[PDB]
Order: C-alpha cells, then sequence, then structure tokens
C-alpha cells in the first residue's frame, strides 16, 4: 500500500502502461521544458530580443 | 552574416539542458546494465 | 650482465606489467600455430591454470583494476612453463620446412 | 527398500533398495576436499554477511 | 479460410487480449496526436494549450 | 481448495509470483550457452504483456 | 519456432548484433567503431536534405548554399551539422586507426585492408564535397591539389584534363564533384559490411591482446547500451560544435564567392588532410612529394608486415607505447606544420617531422620490438 | 545566506516606521532561532560522524528536528501574517 509500490504496480508493471506514461510525461515535458528554456533564454537577453522592443515600434 | 545567430543560440541552450539532463541518466543504465558484471566475483576448483 | 641487467630485468618486469594482473610471461605470447600447438600439446593442470589466470586477468581489466601487491607474480617464481613445447613445436616445424626447401 | 526422501516436491518417493537404504555408495576411501581459491581475497562470511559500518568507530 | 478459430478458446485469448490492444491503441493515439501535434484534440486539454 | 481455482486468479497469482520479478539461477556443466542474468532477467517480463 | 534464430532476416541481426560474442573487457575506445557507422547515417541523411536544394552549377552554387541557410526552415541546422559531422567522422576515424595500431588489431589483415580501402573512399568524398560548395577555398585547393596529382610525366597531363572535363576546373568539374560526392558514400557503406563480415569470423580484439573466449559476454544488452551511451557523448560534441562555434574548424576564406582571378595568400585544405599536405611540401620534389604522400597513407597497408614481438598489444610494452606516443605527437606536429605557411622554421621542422614520421613506423617500432622480446628472455 | 541577502536588499530599515519594526524584529529573531537550530544540527551531525546516535536513542535528532519543525511552522505564520495577508 506504500506508494513507491502502487507507483510501481500501476504505472511501470506493464508495458503497455509504461509506454502510456512515457507519452503522457513527453508531452508535459516538452510544453513545461519549452516554457522553462523560453524563459531562460528571454531573461539572459533581458531588453536584446526584438519582443522586448516591439512595443516601441507598434 | 548569420540571421540565424539567436535562433541557433537559443537551440543550443535547449540542447545543453537536455544533455545535462540525458546523460547522467544513460550513464546509470550503463552502470545498472553492466553493474550486473562489475560485481561479478570469479573462483577456482583445481582437483590437485 | 652480472649486476644491473638483472636488476633491470627485474625492473622491466615491474614496468610492463602484465605481474600485477596474476600473469605470466607465457600467458602473454600471442597465439600463432606454433603457439597453438603448443598449447594443445599441455597437460591438463597447467592448460586449466593458464585459462583460470587469462580469465582473471580479463576480469581484471574489466574494471579497471589490479590485484594486489602481495599477489602480484614474482619475476623469481615466475615459471616458463609454455617455452620447452613452443621449442619442441619450432624445432619440428624448422625441419618440416627444411625438408620442403630440398 | 521402499521410500526415500526426494523427487524436489519434499516427497517420500518409491527408490530401490541400493539408494534408500544405502545412501553411501561401496567407494572405500574418501579421496580429496580440493580447496576454493578466489582471484581477489573476498570477504566469504556465511553469518550476518560480514559487517556493517561506514568508518571509524 | 480462417474457420480454425471458431471455438471458445480463441473467444477466451480474445477477451484477455481486449484490455492489453486496447491500451496499445490508446498509446499509439496518444503519440500520434503528441507528434503531429493535432490541433482537435490539443485543444480540449488544459495545459498544453499555452502556445495557441 | 483445488475447485476454487479458475483462470483468472490463477493467471493474477502467476503475474504476483513470476512476472518482472529476478529469478535465482543454478547451473553446472557445459554452460555458457546458458545466458547471462540480464537476458534471463530481461526474459521474465514481455514487452508485449 | 522464435523468430530471432530461425527468420533468415532476424538470424543475420542476431549472429551481428544480438548473441554475438564479444570480449568482457573492451574500452571505450571501440565504441569509437560503431560511432562511425553512426556518422556514416548521419552524413548520409543530412547529405540528402542537402541535396534537395542544392544546384550544381558555378553561377547558382554559391547562391543556392546561401539560399539553403537563410530561406530554408532550418537548413542552416543540416548545412553545419553536415560540416561539422564531417569533421566529427574525421576524429572518429583517425581514433579508430589509432585503436588498430596501439592494440595490435592489424593482425586481422583482410579487416585492415577493407579498413584503409574505407579511409581512402572516405578521403576522396570529404575532397570532393569540400569541393563543393563553390567558394574561394573550394577551387583553390581543387587546383592546386588536382595540378600537383598531375606531376607524372606522360601519363598525369591527360588524367588532370580527364578529370578537370576541360582546361581547369570548371562547371563539367564541378558537376561530376557532385555526383561522385554523392554516389561513394553507398560504396562507403557496402564496404563497411564487408568490413563488419570480415570481422565476425574471429571476433574483436581486447586491449589486453589475449585470448578472449575464456570470457565473453553477448553483444546485448551490454555493449548495445555502451555504444547508446557513446552516440549520445558523440551527439553532445557534435551539437556543442554546431550550435556554439559553427566555424571555428571551418575557414572564413571559403565564404567569398570563386573569384578565379583571386589567388587567396594562403591556400590549405581542410584539417584532416593538413599532415600529409605537410608530408607533400616536406620534399622539393613533385613526384616525390605525391608519392611520399601515398606512403604515408599506406603505410598503415604496410604495418601488419612490420609486427615482431610475439605479443600482440603495446599494453605490457612500455618503450613501443614511448615510441607510439613520439609518433602521434609527431603527427600532432605535422598537422600544426602543414596549417602554417612554407617559411623558416617550418620547412625544417616538417622535414624532420616527415623523416621521423617514416623512420618511426618503419624502422624504430620493429627494433623496439625485437629489444623487448630480448629483456623479456625469450630471444 | 540569502535571508541576509533580503536583508542587504531591502527597501527600509529597523528605524522606517513600525512596519519595519515589527518586521524586522519578527524576522531577526526568526533569523537567530534558525541559526541556533542550524548550528544545533551542526552539533548532532558531528556528533553523528563520531557513531554516537544509536536506532532508539537519538534524542539529539528528535531536539533537532522538533526545533527545526517550530522553525518551520513559525516561518508559515510569518509567512502568512506579514507577507501574504496584510501586504
Ligand atoms: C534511448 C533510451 C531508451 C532505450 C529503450 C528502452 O530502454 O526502452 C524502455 C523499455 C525497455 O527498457 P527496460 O529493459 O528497462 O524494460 C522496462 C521493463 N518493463 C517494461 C517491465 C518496465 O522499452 C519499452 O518500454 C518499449 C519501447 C517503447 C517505449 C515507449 C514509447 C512511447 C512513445 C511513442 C511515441
Ligand atoms: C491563511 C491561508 C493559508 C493558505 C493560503 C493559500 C493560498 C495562498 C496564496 C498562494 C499563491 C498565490 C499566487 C500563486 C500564483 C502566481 C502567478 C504568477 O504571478 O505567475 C507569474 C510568475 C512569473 O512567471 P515566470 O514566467 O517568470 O515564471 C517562470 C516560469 N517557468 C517556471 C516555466 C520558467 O510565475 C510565478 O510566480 C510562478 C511561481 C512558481 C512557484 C510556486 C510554488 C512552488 C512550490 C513551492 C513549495 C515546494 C515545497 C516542496
Ligand atoms: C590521450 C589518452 C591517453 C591514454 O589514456 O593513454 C592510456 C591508454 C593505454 O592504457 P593501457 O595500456 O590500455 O592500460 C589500461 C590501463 N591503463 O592509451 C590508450 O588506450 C591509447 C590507445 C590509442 C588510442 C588513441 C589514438 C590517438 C590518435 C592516433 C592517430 C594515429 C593513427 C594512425 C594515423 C595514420
Ligand atoms: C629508467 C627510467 C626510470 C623512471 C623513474 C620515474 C620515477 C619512478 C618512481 C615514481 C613512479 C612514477 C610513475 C611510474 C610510471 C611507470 C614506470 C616508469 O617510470 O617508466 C619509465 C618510462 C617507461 O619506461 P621505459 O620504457 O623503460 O623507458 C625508456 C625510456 N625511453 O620512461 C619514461 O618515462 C621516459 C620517457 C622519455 C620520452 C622522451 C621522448 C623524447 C622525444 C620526443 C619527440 C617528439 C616529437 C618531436 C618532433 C620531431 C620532429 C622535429
Ligand atoms: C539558545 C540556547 C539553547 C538552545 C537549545 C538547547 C536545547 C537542548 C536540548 C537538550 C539536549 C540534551 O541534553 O540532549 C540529550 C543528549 C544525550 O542523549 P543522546 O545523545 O540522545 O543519547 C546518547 C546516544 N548514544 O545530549 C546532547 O545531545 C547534548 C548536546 C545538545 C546541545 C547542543 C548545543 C547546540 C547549541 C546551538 C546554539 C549555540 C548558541 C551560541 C552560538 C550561536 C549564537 C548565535
Ligand atoms: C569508414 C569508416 C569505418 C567504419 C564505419 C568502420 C566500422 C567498424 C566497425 C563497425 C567495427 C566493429 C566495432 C569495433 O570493433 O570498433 C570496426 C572494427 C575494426 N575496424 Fe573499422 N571502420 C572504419 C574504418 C576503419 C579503418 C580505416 C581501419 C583500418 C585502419 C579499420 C580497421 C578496423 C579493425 C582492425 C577493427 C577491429 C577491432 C578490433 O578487434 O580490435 N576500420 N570497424
Ligand atoms: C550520400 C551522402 C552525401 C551527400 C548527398 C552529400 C551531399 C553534399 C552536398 C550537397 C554538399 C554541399 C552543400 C554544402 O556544402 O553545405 C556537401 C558538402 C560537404 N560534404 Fe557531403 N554529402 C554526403 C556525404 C558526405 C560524407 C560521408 C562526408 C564526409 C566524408 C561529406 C563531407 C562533406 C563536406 C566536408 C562538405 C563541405 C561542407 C562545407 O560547405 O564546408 N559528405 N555534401
Amino acid at each position: 500500500p506504500t506508494i513507491p509500490s502502487r507507483l510501481y504496480s500501476l504505472l511501470f508493471r506493464r508495458t503497455s502502461t509504461f509506454a502510456l506514461t512515457i507519452a503522457v510525461g513527453a508531452l508535459f515535458f516538452e510544453r513545461a521544458f519549452d516554457q522553462g528554456a523560453d524563459a531562460i533564454y528571454e531573461h539572459i537577453n533581458e531588453g536584446k530580443l526584438w519582443k522586448h522592443i516591439k512595443h516601441k515600434y507598434e | 552574416s548569420e540571421p540565424e545567430h539567436d535562433h541557433r543560440k537559443r537551440m543550443g541552450l535547449k540542447m545543453l539542458l537536455m544533455m545535462g539532463l540525458l546523460l547522467p541518466l544513460t550513464y546509470a543504465m550503463k552502470r545498472h546494465k553492466w553493474s550486473v558484471l562489475k560485481s561479478r566475483k570469479l573462483a577456482y576448483r583445481p582437483p590437485k | 650482465s652480472s649486476k644491473w641487467l638483472d636488476g633491470f630485468r627485474k625492473w622491466y618486469y615491474n614496468a610492463a606489467g602484465f605481474n600485477k594482473l596474476g600473469l605470466m610471461r607465457d600467458d602473454t605470447l600471442h597465439e600463432t600455430e606454433d603457439v597453438k600447438e603448443a598449447i594443445r600439446r599441455l597437460p591438463e593442470d597447467l592448460y586449466n591454470d593458464r585459462m583460470f589466470r587469462i580469465k582473471r586477468a580479463l576480469d581484471l581489466t574489466m574494471r579497471h583494476q589490479i590485484l594486489p601487491k602481495d599477489q602480484w607474480t614474482k619475476y623469481e617464481e615466475d615459471k616458463f612453463y609454455l617455452e620447452p613445447y613452443l621449442k619442441e613445436v619450432i624445432r619440428e616445424r624448422k625441419e618440416r620446412e627444411e625438408w620442403a626447401k630440398k | 527398500m521402499y521410500y526415500k526422501f526426494s523427487s524436489f516436491t519434499q516427497k517420500l518417493a518409491g527408490a530401490w533398495a541400493s539408494e534408500a537404504y544405502t545412501p553411501q555408495g561401496l567407494k572405500p576411501v574418501s579421496t580429496e576436499a580440493p580447496p576454493i581459491i578466489f582471484a581477489t581475497p573476498t570477504k566469504l562470511t556465511s553469518s550476518v554477511t560480514a559487517y556493517d559500518y561506514s568508518g571509524k568507530n | 479460410m480462417l474457420s480454425r478459430f471458431l471455438g471458445p478458446r480463441y473467444r477466451e485469448l480474445a477477451r484477455n487480449w481486449i484490455p492489453t490492444a486496447g491500451m496499445w491503441g490508446t498509446v499509439g493515439a496518444v503519440g500520434l496526436v503528441w507528434a503531429t501535434d493535432w490541433r482537435l484534440i490539443l485543444d480540449w486539454v488544459p495545459y498544453i494549450n499555452g502556445k495557441f | 481448495r483445488i475447485q476454487e481455482v479458475d483462470a483468472q486468479m490463477l493467471r493474477d497469482i502467476c503475474s504476483k509470483y513470476f512476472y518482472d520479478q529476478c529469478p535465482a539461477v543454478a547451473g553446472y556443466g557445459p554452460i555458457e550457452q546458458l545466458p547471462d542474468y540480464n537476458r534471463i532477467r530481461s526474459g521474465m517480463f514481455w514487452l508485449r504483456f | 519456432t522464435n523468430m530471432r534464430k530461425t527468420h533468415p532476416l532476424f538470424k543475420i541481426i542476431n549472429h551481428s548484433f544480438i548473441d554475438l560474442p564479444a570480449p568482457s573487457n573492451i574500452s571505450s575506445w571501440w565504441n569509437f567503431g560503431s560511432l562511425l557507422g553512426v556518422c556514416l547515417m548521419v552524413q548520409i541523411i543530412t547529405g540528402l536534405f542537402l541535396a534537395m536544394h542544392y544546384t550544381s552549377d558555378t553561377m547558382t552554387a554559391f547562391s543556392s548554399v546561401t539560399h539553403i541557410c537563410r530561406d530554408v526552415n532550418y537548413g542552416w541546422l543540416i548545412r553545419y551539422m553536415h560540416a561539422n559531422g564531417a569533421s566529427m567522422f574525421f576524429i572518429c576515424l583517425f581514433l579508430h586507426v589509432g585503436r588498430g595500431l596501439y592494440y595490435g588489431s592489424y593482425t586481422f589483415m583482410e579487416t585492415w585492408n577493407i579498413g584503409v580501402l574505407l579511409l581512402f573512399a572516405v578521403m576522396a568524398t570529404a575532397f570532393m564535397g569540400y569541393v563543393l560548395p563553390w567558394g574561394q577555398m573550394s577551387f583553390w585547393g581543387a587546383t592546386v591539389i588536382t595540378n600537383l596529382l598531375s606531376a607524372i610525366p606522360y601519363i598525369g597531363t591527360t588524367l588532370v584534363e580527364w578529370i578537370w572535363g576541360g582546361f581547369s576546373v570548371d562547371k563539367a568539374t564541378l558537376t561530376r564533384f557532385f555526383a561522385f560526392h554523392f554516389i561513394l558514400p553507398f560504396i562507403i557503406a557496402a564496404l563497411a559490411i564487408v568490413h563488419l563480415l570480415f570481422l565476425h569470423e574471429t571476433g574483436s580484439n581486447n586491449p589486453t591482446g589475449l585470448n578472449s573466449d575464456a570470457d565473453k559476454i553477448p553483444f546485448h544488452p551490454y555493449y548495445t547500451i555502451k555504444d547508446i551511451l557513446g552516440i549520445l557523448i558523440m551527439f553532445l560534441i557534435l551539437m556543442t560544435l554546431v550550435l556554439f562555434f559553427p566555424d571555428m574548424l571551418g575557414d572564413p576564406d571559403n565564404y567569398m564567392p570563386a573569384n578565379p582571378l583571386n589567388t587567396p595568400p594562403h591556400i590549405k585544405p581542410e584539417w584532416y588532410f593538413l599532415f600529409a599536405y605537410a608530408i607533400l611540401r616536406s620534399i622539393p620534389n613533385k613526384l616525390g612529394g605525391v608519392l611520399a604522400l601515398i606512403l604515408s597513407i599506406l603505410i598503415l597497408a604496410l604495418m601488419p608486415f612490420l609486427h615482431t614481438s610475439k605479443q600482440r598489444s603495446l599494453m605490457f610494452r612500455p618503450i613501443t607505447q614511448i615510441l607510439y606516443w613520439i609518433l602521434v605527437a609527431n603527427l600532432l606536429i605535422l598537422t600544426w606544420i602543414g596549417g602554417q605557411p612554407v617559411e623558416h622554421p617550418f620547412i625544417i621542422i616538417g622535414q624532420l617531422a616527415s623523416i621521423s614520421y617514416f623512420s618511426i613506423i618503419l624502422i624504430l617500432m620493429p627494433i623496439s620490438g625485437i629489444i623487448e622480446d630480448k629483456m623479456l628472455k625469450l630471444y | 545566506i540569502l535571508q541576509a541577502s533580503e536583508y542587504f536588499e531591502t527597501s527600509f530599515s529597523i528605524s522606517d516606521g513600525i512596519y519595519g519594526s515589527t518586521f524586522f524584529m519578527a524576522t531577526g529573531f526568526h533569523g537567530l532561532h534558525v541559526i541556533i537550530g542550524s548550528t544545533f544540527l551542526i552539533v548532532c551531525l558531528l556528533r553523528q560522524l563520531k557513531f554516537h546516535f544509536t536506532s532508539k536513542h537519538h534524542f539529539g535528532f528528535e531536539a533537532a528536528a522538533w526545533y527545526w519543525h517550530f522553525v518551520d511552522v513559525v516561518w508559515l505564520f510569518l509567512y502568512v501574517s506579514i507577507y501574504w495577508w496584510g501586504s
């Protein structure tokens, strides 16, 4: 009834459920990783990219 | 000369973060599937 | 030859480094037809000892380890077990070659 | 003659008299016990899995 | 000429392999909508609707 | 107790005790065609379930 | 019953990659071989996506490459990974040959000879691919090295007129170089199949050089995941070399259009040819320089008959280890000298470097082998 | 250390009104108490590296965990009362 036993049992034990876990995690990882890397890139280049100066020239 | 410069650097940042995630995990898989062999002990039984 | 050649032989035996894998000298010889025939002519005890030492060395070189220093093969205790068999095989091959010459 | 405990199911199965009631053979003298050598000096401990620590106590 | 599999045992095998084949089909559909970035299903999901 | 056994609980019990489990392998004889522990362990589950 | 051992197509894959016995102690260097195959596929795949937009014409080759970089979606990515993948291909190739030399892998003579055929083919493929973008350096490097290939009396001038398809390098040379550059990686792939086939009759070598039949493991899952990890490390190095330093290994003079009347102050090939270039100009005779380049690349073929020790690997030969590392150092010096202009003191350094290179491979290593044989009390 | 950083980079001092006085005084005693807790954890860590805590009689880390949970619930009260609500 412990959490790692049930996490193995209903997610990792079956191979089709393993693949479903991998696919859903891939989609959510794509969204979160794209947001994180885009935010890091726009912070490192604060005021330099076009979207930071796009509002001045409407 | 390089209109792709900023997009290249963004893709490189994503590459660096993804590789820094992926390398210890793949190394861990190698260490698992090879740690079945690297802890192996051999013995010898000569009959004399 | 008296003073340092034996000392240089001991130092070179330490420096070459097959003693710290537990190997003897004749285990390190690369196989030819002559060496394979000499190995085939070995008795069962020396053959089994050789093959265990070889796979122990392969185990040690897998993990990038060496034997402890007390288990290093000593220079004086290193026996040349194979080379009479190898010399006999080389001699009979030379006899066959010189007969094929004439 | 009749029953010998065997057969991997832990059962008193049926077996011949020469092995059920004479389990020790007719060989006269035990010959040797060849010892086991290892590659590295291993700590082959039967009881309590050698020692458990992480430093000097 | 597929009359060799008309019996209760193959029906038993079939009802054993309904959920695994259905879950593999679910994996295939989710992977297809994930790889193609298909707009029919990806607009029905909360968190992935961020770039639209 | 034998009459209680049907197919569903039998394959549930067999999946509980066999599926995705690490075996103990002992061998004696000419056993180099006997595979390593990784292939024997990988054979204890199906990729299709 | 099972398809892995009875199906005639899966039997080949099982015999070559799944139940293949491999030595249990091979280091990371062996991964380089599989990396080479991966690079080949990468190059081929990226090459195909350069071929969907490249126009082999002297008016519209440079312009087509700029259109690939500036207007094709992610075309800059594909072009620069093709270039840096050629560089990574040569890095992995050099370390593959160095592994072959150090651990005595040239005793597989058929595998070694199919290897040096593969090396010749990939050098010619990289040459014609570098001619393909039709910049200043492409045109002038092609003209220089083909004109010195013309040095053979009574034969070389007809051969260079036949190779050029005209009086000098022109549109016919560019188009036939495009056809040859496209088609040579498939002969390379078939020769790699023959390379692997000639290897698998005897099995791989191990760093100790001993008979590994006492302890061998299947290729799956061990070396499968080991080569996967090597592929990931290689892709780190390659994508760092594309996404961060896309023209550190390149040459800026290739970014002007090919002006046939603009001779550059320096003319160089790419770096992976440069050592042979420094063996080329180390002799002040054109026949001598070209033939010395041929011997400097075919001394690898001569190598299996220059083995004198009763051992195989250099793991238990310290003097020959020292001579090998002096050889690698000399090769590095030759690369630097071939990068350098033909002035003082580079001419004497290059001459001594080539002399020491041929002396170390030809003379000094069998002498060191027989010295170590006498030193180990067996001769 | 990053509480010292927000002490360095705040817009007001302890003499800057009753809000500054209350906030800095409460956070100052919280910082003092978490320094005491960190020192107590350092002491029990150095005791455990010398093999002192057994499997049952390990009251030093029990007191450390109780003081640390106290510091945690007090910081939750400062987060609600001073930071989130009322500001
Ligand atoms: C007798 C030596 C005793 C050494 C003792 C060292 C300290 C021992 C106690 C501490 C332990 C240190 C680590 C031990 C390492 C292994 C043992 C060892 O020291 O080996 C010495 C090593 C190999 O030994 P060996 O092969 O016998 O040496 C022959 C010398 N040529 O040999 C060496 O290290 C010497 C290597 C010399 C290499 C010189 C190369 C000069 C030429 C380079 C040219 C490059 C190209 C230049 C360009 C050419 C064109 C212009
Ligand atoms: C076209 C590039 C090449 C490819 C794709 C290639 C491919 C391979 C592959 C897949 C292997 C087996 C894996 C391994 O053991 O590393 C291998 C091994 C080998 N290759 Fe190559 N190779 C190439 C170039 C060469 C060259 C130029 C040589 C000769 C100098 C060579 C000689 C060898 C040898 C001797 C082995 C045996 C390894 C051993 O047992 O030690 N290869 N190659
Ligand atoms: C069949 C596979 C291949 C095809 C179709 C192909 C095609 C091309 C094309 C069209 C170009 C010119 C486009 C450009 O320069 O960006 C090119 C350039 C090049 N190719 Fe290939 N190629 C292939 C394989 C290879 C291989 C295996 C190598 C490595 C030996 C290689 C090395 C190069 C190099 C070095 C360049 C020049 C890059 C530069 O512009 O600096 N190619 N290739």
